[PDB]
């Protein structure tokens, strides 16, 4: 009923994990299981040291995740997908970095294909040119927008096979 | 023809004509594989960034801007610094990078068509002081390259000394220093086996 | 005695007329250019790329477990 | 002999061996054909001498691979195993020479095996094998690993050398009399005698000391000392629950002597009925004939190994190591099935490439009677199960086929060991117990016979109708591996021997799955378990003896075996030991389902979809010049078959191993 | 029986005729192409529908087309051996 409620923080189905009984209970149970597994081995064992490391990892994970939101019923940390950047466990940062990396891969590849234009080069990679294109693909956003704008990205559909014939010729 | 630096290896033929190549040293043939113009541009860039980086690495441990909480271990200064000011540094670096190369920033775009006639490392910055005589100009270019390479190695050494000591740079051996044996502690294959 | 065998792998074979003291290398003739071409084959290129990528992801998981930063 | 012709220039050609691949990489079908025909040395460029060269050198290279694998096993036992703890106390500590990393929480996979060791419990019986061999020290295991690595290097060198030592004149591989005589007298006879010597001189003292409880280095570094007059197999080591190793050594000595005698009588020509086999001798001097015969021989030997490794105990403590015996049986049964279908395949290839024997000229009666016996066997055997299901559901147990109701007694299943009454136990476990056969065993055995006969039907039809048939008369011209002859004559899908194998593999997998389930359930219900106290013991079996009561119905199989015993694997996520097994269960289900994609769909849909997709790539100027193509028909069948079998085998593997691991620990 | 039709794109290479398993096709003189011959299908009653002619046709799309007609199946088109409809 208010613009303030638009944020995922002000929702009745979620709560901060550090204040969530279910989250606390789940972690407490995980820690108990790890400690019980550790107790089986001898005190000075390498496996004992590894279990101490794992217990430390669990405690640090609990501390780090305490800030994230999680549902009241189950108390598991949630991922925010509304588009709010300044929120813990936001999907935008991983989304943006992955989109950049994936566009990098696609651009590099398309550029190698355009530069080579040969099945022989497709089979036996021209490793120098391939590495050059991989390095060059870092400016892919600007390069791709410029090519789209200037008409060097897409070719008219009349230049490519449309598909099967659906009518009489 | 054996390379001067490595008299047991063939002389590289594609790196000629550049300052600082007196001891022709390309054992892995990188100049053969890629364009020496791009390689030299990258080498200059690394040298300049690294010599500025060494000076800043030394300075930050003592002197900081008003405010700007300090970090004796200069490796942690990135985290301790104001994020907005660090982003300003990144913004200025990006502006300079884009403007200097006009938009031909990539391995293919740069040194292609127009801009190929540009010297590998020349960004037309502070060229008023370049001596007219070619001998002195080449000597100055070699001095720049030598200082840059030494700065690259020095910055690597600074960072890794900070990592091993887990402390500030200037005291080379902290109080009670016994050796760097315990720094690389994460389990390895042979280490775990033995 | 030299004989043509009509085999692509061993076009010619030599027999001795008597006891001989000669060098007959058993090592293969491998050229760095041939090795570089073999590695340039798309399979080796992409397998090396994927192995490096997988190693990088595994090492990232090792160094920064559980994504505490996120 | 001339090694100047071995250069790495051909390494980058990628298709030099096949002339049909000369027009390199016009499509992805080229890549797939390259892989498919990589090892088909017969159709490759060259000559018969080159074919023999490749065959022998590849055999040696594979020998080196196996030696490398064995050396890795020995190294893992030596350095990454709890073999010391297992040797001192086998019962308490489960075998484990397998350790996992702690990358992403993956350390959970390692489970408690000993006080100082955490890892994955192995099921290959390598610890028991080492104990039988007398390996009791890390130094001994290390030197075994070194020997295996040296053998790997030697075999690799031999392959590389023989690629050029053998010339077009080479004919030593065609000397079948010499080959067979050498293998029979030296490889088998002398080998068995030498291993008997090894046992007598090394393993017998060490094993006797271990049974006594002595662990003294001086002792570790008088045959028949402890063995009574009791027949071998009639009395197991009370402290180990296995046949006496001195009896095993005497067995190997006798077997070697018998093999040497057979070889010597063959050498002297004492065997007289050469004519009865002369026809086969002339016909089957072919690579594929020999490959088929050897594959069938090794399949049968693998099945006999699967049965004997469990029924007859010879390794120390393997009888009580229930996961080990189960895994050994299942693994060797699967290998038997795979090598049998392989024998069928290469029989078909031999028929295609060479002239068949004269039993192919009355092939119609043979396959017709096999079809009839398959139909009758399936009808009766499976319809007894269906009758039991229907009648029990209707509420008439008195009308079903079971021990209490109408019973089908296996009259011919008669004892031959003549063992004494009772069972053999070792530290709270039943090492040996007689299997009592009834209606359930009758029904399951006839199911086994039915499945075996149907698999044999498919293989034999593929072999006999390979050259031609009433449908198509030029199948020989078509070849061995073709998808069809066309939509004509009604449709000629999967008329090739390759497709006959493609179906026989499904049927072999079905047969082996039923065999695995039968063995697993019968052993759990009627053999394995613990006991509770002349003394009489009440035996508490893991499955509680429910095979004889519930196995008579398909619903009983579904409930008491799959659903009831999948509790361990299905509920394995939280448990550190078997969470990997639960995940593999799930993933194998996924892979099996994913195989149905290729098994049901067809080439044209995917080709048209690929073209529609490629429209967008061309629009955006992404033009792949190795034009994408849908997988060929035969390749789609092969991929579907591989994924199907792998998924099913993975589900069974995880299910049985999880059950056994949890139950025994 | 099936319907085997030939179109003028035919170049008269005879591969269809050579691939015919039951000799349904034959080359006939023509002036449409340079080879001065075009495959014909006089004995379409013997066509089984294997589409080996179609497999062997070189042209970009087939100059010979076999249309299957399952409703009009005859013994010759079914390749019947054990049973006789004649
Ligand atoms: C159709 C679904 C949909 C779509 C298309 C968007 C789109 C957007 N949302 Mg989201 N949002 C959604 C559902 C959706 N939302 C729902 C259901 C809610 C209620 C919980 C919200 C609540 C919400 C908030 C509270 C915020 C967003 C923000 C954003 C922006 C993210 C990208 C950005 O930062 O651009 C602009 C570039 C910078 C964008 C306008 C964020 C935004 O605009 O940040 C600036 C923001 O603050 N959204
Ligand atoms: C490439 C070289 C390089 C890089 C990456 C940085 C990076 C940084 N410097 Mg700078 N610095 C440099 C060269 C460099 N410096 C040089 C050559 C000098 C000598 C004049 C300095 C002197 C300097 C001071 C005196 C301070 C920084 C500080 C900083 C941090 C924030 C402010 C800023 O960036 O401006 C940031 C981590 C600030 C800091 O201490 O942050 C914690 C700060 O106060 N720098
Ligand atoms: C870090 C911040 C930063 C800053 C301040 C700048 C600044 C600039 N960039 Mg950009 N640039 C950046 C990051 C940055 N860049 C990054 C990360 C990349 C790689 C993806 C690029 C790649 C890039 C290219 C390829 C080009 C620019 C250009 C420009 C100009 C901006 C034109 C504009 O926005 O017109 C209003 C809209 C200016 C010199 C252009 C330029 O300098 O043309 C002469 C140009 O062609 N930049
Ligand atoms: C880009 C990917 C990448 C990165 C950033 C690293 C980074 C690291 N690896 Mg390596 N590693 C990689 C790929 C990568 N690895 C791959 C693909 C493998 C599989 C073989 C390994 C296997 C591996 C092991 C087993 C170990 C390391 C170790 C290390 C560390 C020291 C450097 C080293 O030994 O490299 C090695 C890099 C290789 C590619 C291995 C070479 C493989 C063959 C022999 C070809 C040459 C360092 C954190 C060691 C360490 O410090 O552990 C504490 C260590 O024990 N790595
Ligand atoms: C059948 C053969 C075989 C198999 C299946 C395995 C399997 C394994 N070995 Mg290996 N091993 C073998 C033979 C084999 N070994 C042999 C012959 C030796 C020497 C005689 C060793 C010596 C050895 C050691 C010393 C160790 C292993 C370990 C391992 C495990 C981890 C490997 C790893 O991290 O690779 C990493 C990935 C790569 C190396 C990439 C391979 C491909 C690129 C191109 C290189 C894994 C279960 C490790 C283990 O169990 O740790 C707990 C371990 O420490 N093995
Ligand atoms: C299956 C195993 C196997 C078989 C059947 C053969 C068969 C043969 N080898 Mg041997 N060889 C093997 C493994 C095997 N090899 C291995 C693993 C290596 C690597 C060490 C070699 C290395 C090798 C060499 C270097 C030579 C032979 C030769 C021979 C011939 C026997 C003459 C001889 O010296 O006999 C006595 C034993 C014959 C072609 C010789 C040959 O062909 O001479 C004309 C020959 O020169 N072999
Ligand atoms: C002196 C003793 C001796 C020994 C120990 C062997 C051992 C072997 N020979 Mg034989 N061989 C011998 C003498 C011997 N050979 C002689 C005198 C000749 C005549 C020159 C041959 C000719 C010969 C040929 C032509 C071949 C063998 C092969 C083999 C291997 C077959 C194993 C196999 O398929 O198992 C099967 C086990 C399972 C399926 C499980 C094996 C390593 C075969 C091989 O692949 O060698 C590399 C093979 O093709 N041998
Ligand atoms: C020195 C004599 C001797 C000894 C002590 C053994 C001992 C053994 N043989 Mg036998 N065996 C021998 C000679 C011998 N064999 C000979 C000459 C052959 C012919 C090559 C075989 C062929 C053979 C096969 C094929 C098998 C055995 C097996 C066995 C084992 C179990 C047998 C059992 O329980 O029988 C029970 C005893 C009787 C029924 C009493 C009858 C004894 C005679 C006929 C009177 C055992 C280690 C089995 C094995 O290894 O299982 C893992 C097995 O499968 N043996
Ligand atoms: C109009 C216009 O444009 O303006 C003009 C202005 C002007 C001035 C004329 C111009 C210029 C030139 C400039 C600004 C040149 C700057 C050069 C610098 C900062 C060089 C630093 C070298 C550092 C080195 C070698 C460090 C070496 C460090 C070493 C070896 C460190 C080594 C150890 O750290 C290690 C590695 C571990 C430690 O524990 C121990 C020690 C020993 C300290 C221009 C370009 O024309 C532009
Ligand atoms: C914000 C947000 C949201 C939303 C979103 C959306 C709704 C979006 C949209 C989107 C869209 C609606 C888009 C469109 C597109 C279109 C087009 C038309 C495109 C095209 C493209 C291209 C053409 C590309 C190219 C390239 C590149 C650039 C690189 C790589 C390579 C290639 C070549 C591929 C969500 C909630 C989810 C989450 C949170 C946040
Ligand atoms: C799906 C399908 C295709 C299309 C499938 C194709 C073209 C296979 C795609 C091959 C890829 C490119 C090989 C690379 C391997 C996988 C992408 C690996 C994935 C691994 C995951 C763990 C990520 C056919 O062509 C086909 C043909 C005949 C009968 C059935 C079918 C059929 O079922």
């Amino acid at each position: 009923n208010t613009p303030e409620h638009w944020t995922i923080k002000a929702s009745k189905r979620l709560e901060l994990c550090k204040d969530n009984k279910a989250y606390k209970k789940k972690f407490k149970d995980e820690l108990y299981k790890t400690e019980k597994q550790q107790k089986k081995y001898a005190t000075g064992s390498a496996v004992y040291a590894r279990f101490n490391k794992k217990i430390a990892q669990i405690k640090n994970r609990q501390e780090a995740y305490g800030d994230r939101l999680c549902g009241k019923q189950d108390g598991n940390p949630r991922v925010v997908a509304t588009g709010e950047w300044n929120v813990r466990a936001s999907v935008m940062w991983p989304a943006s970095i992955f989109l950049y990396t994936a566009g990098w891969i696609g651009w590099a590849g398309r550029s190698y294909l355009i530069r080579t234009n040969d099945e022989t080069k497709e089979l036996n990679i021209d490793v120098p040119l391939a590495l050059t294109c991989m390095a060059s693909g870092f400016s892919w956003p600007v390069a791709a927008w410029q090519e789209i704008v200037n008409g060097e990205m897409a070719v008219p559909s009349s230049q490519i096979h449309p598909g099967g014939p659906y009518t009489q010729s | 023809s054996s390379s001067k630096s490595l008299p047991f290896l063939p002389k590289p033929q594609n790196l000629g004509g550049l300052a600082g190549g007196d001891a022709e040293f390309d054992p892995l043939g990188f100049s053969d594989t890629f364009d020496v113009k791009w390689l030299r541009e990258s080498e200059l860039k690394h040298g300049r960034v690294c010599m500025l980086a060494t000076v800043g690495f030394v300075a930050e441990q003592y002197i900081q801007f008003p405010g700007f909480t300090p970090a004796e271990d200069a490796l942690q200064a990135i985290y301790t610094a104001p994020p907005n000011i660090t982003a300003l540094l990144l913004f200025a670096c990006g502006y300079i990078e884009s403007s200097a190369y006009d938009g031909k920033l990539t391995m293919l775009d740069m040194f292609d068509g127009e801009g190929a006639k540009r010297a590998p490392g020349d960004l037309n910055f502070g060229k008023r002081f370049l001596p007219g005589d070619k001998a002195a100009a080449d000597d100055l270019a070699t001095k720049e390259l030598s200082n840059g390479r030494l700065a690259m190695l020095a910055f690597a050494g600074m960072v890794h000394h900070n990592l091993v000591v887990k402390g500030p740079l200037f005291p080379l051996f902290p109080e009670g220093w016994a050796g760097p044996q315990g720094s690389w502690d994460l389990d390895s294959t042979a280490g775990a086996l033995n | 005695i030299v004989m043509k065998t009509n085999d692509w792998d061993q076009p010619e074979i030599q027999l001795s007329t008597g006891a001989s003291n000669q060098i007959n290398y058993i090592t293969p003739v491998v050229a760095s250019d041939d090795i570089k071409a073999w590695l340039s084959l798309n399979v080796n290129f992409f397998s090396i790329l994927a192995l490096l990528t997988v190693g990088g992801i595994i090492e990232i998981q090792r160094f920064f477990p559980d994504t505490l930063y996120w | 002999a001339i090694f100047r012709y071995v250069n790495a220039t051909l390494w980058s050609k990628a298709g030099h061996f096949n002339k049909a691949l000369s027009k390199g990489a016009k499509t992805t079908t080229w890549i797939w054909n390259l892989h498919a025909s990589a090892h088909d040395f017969d159709i490759q460029q060259g000559s018969a001498g080159l074919i023999a060269r490749k065959v022998f050198s590849s055999g040696l290279a594979h020998l080196s691979l196996v030696f490398f694998w064995l050396g890795g096993m020995h190294f893992h036992g030596a350095y990454l195993s709890n073999y010391s703890a297992w040797l001192k106390d086998p019962k308490s500590v489960a075998p484990s020479s397998h350790i996992a990393y702690s990358l992403v929480g993956q350390d959970i996979l390692n489970s408690y095996t000993s006080q100082y060791f955490s890892g994955i419990t192995i099921t290959s019986g390598f610890f028991q094998l080492y104990r039988s061999e007398g390996i009791v020290t890390q130094s001994q295991l290390k030197y075994a690993c070194a020997a295996s690595l040296i053998a790997t290097l030697i075999c690799l060198s031999g392959s590389y050398l023989h690629m050029q030592l053998m010339s077009k004149f080479t004919s030593f591989y065609k000397k079948f009399q010499s080959l067979s005589q050498s293998h029979l007298i030296i490889m088998f006879g002398f080998g068995s005698v030498s291993f008997s010597a090894h046992q007598i001189h090394e393993a017998l003292p060490i094993n006797s000391l271990l049974d006594s409880g002595i662990w003294d280095p001086q002792l570790f570094s008088a045959i028949l000392l402890g063995t009574p007059s009791a027949i071998t197999g009639k009395l197991l080591n009370p402290s180990t629950g296995s046949i006496f190793l001195s009896q095993v050594a005497a067995h190997h000595l006798a077997v070697g002597i018998v093999f040497i005698t057979l070889g010597l009588i063959k050498w002297c020509n004492l065997f007289f009925s050469r004519n009865a086999i002369l026809s086969l001798r002339l016909a089957y001097m072919d690579y594929h004939a020999q490959l088929s015969i050897n594959l069938a021989v090794w399949a049968s030997l693998s099945m006999v190994a699967a049965h004997h490794l469990t029924e007859i105990p010879v390794y120390p403590y393997e009888s009580t190591d229930y996961p080990t015996v189960l895994c050994l049986f299942v693994h060797h049964a699967c290998l038997s099935g795979f090598f049998t279908v392989a024998s069928g395949a290469h029989a078909s290839i031999f028929v295609i490439r060479q002239l068949p024997t004269s039993e192919i000229r009355h092939r119609d009666p043979i396959i017709g009677h096999l079809i009839w016996v398959c139909i009758a066997l399936g009808l009766h055997s499976f319809g007894l199960y269906c009758h039991n299901d229907t009648l029990e559901a209707l509420g008439r147990p008195e009308d079903t086929f079971c021990d209490n109701s109408i019973q089908l007694k296996p009259i011919f299943a008669k004892q031959f060991l003549g063992l004494q009454p009772g069972i053999e136990v070792l530290d709270g476990k039943i090492v040996r117990m007689t299997q009592e056969l009834g209606t359930a065993d009758f029904m399951v055995h006839h199911i086994h016979a039915f499945t075996i006969h149907v698999t044999l039907l498919i293989l034999l039809k593929g072999v006999l109708y390979a050259r031609n048939s009433r449908l198509v008369s030029d199948k020989l011209e078509l070849g061995f591996a073709y998808p069809c002859d066309g939509p004509g004559r009604g449709g000629t899908c999967q008329i090739s021997p390759w497709d006959h194998l493609f179906l026989a593999v499904f049927w072999m997998y079905n047969c082996l799955s039923v065999v695995i389930f039968h063995y697993f359930w019968k052993m759990q219900s009627d053999v394995w378990g613990s006991y509770v106290h002349h003394s009489s013991l009440t035996c508490s079996h893991y499955s509680q003896g429910d095979f004889s009561v519930n196995s008579i119905t398909i619903n009983g199989w579904l409930r008491n075996l799959l659903w009831s015993e999948a509790s361990q694997v299905i509920q394995s996520y939280a448990l550190p030991s078997i969470c990997s097994y639960g995940f593999i269960f799930l993933a194998a289900h996924f892979v099996w389902a994913f195989s149905l994609m290729f098994l049901f769909s067809g080439r044209a849909y995917w080709q048209e979809l690929i073209e529609s997709i490629l429209w967008s790539h061309h629009k955006l100027k992404i033009v792949p010049h190795i034009q994408p193509r849908a997988l060929s028909i035969s390749q789609g069948r092969a991929v579907g078959l591989t994924h199907y079998v792998l998924g099913g085998i993975g589900c069974t593997w995880a299910f049985i191993i999880s059950r056994m691991l949890v139950l025994t620990t | 029986s099936h319907a085997v039709k030939i179109y003028d794109t035919c170049i008269g290479c005879t591969l269809c005729v050579r691939a015919c398993p039951t000799d349904v096709l034959e080359m006939v003189p023509a002036t449409v192409n340079a080879a001065k011959q075009v495959a014909s299908s006089p004995r379409v009653e013997d066509c089984v529908g294997c589409k080996r002619c179609e497999t062997a046709c070189p042209t970009d799309f087939l100059s010979i087309r076999v249309y299957l007609q399952e409703n009009e199946e005859t013994q010759y088109s079914l390749g019947l051996d054990l049973a006789d409809w004649s």
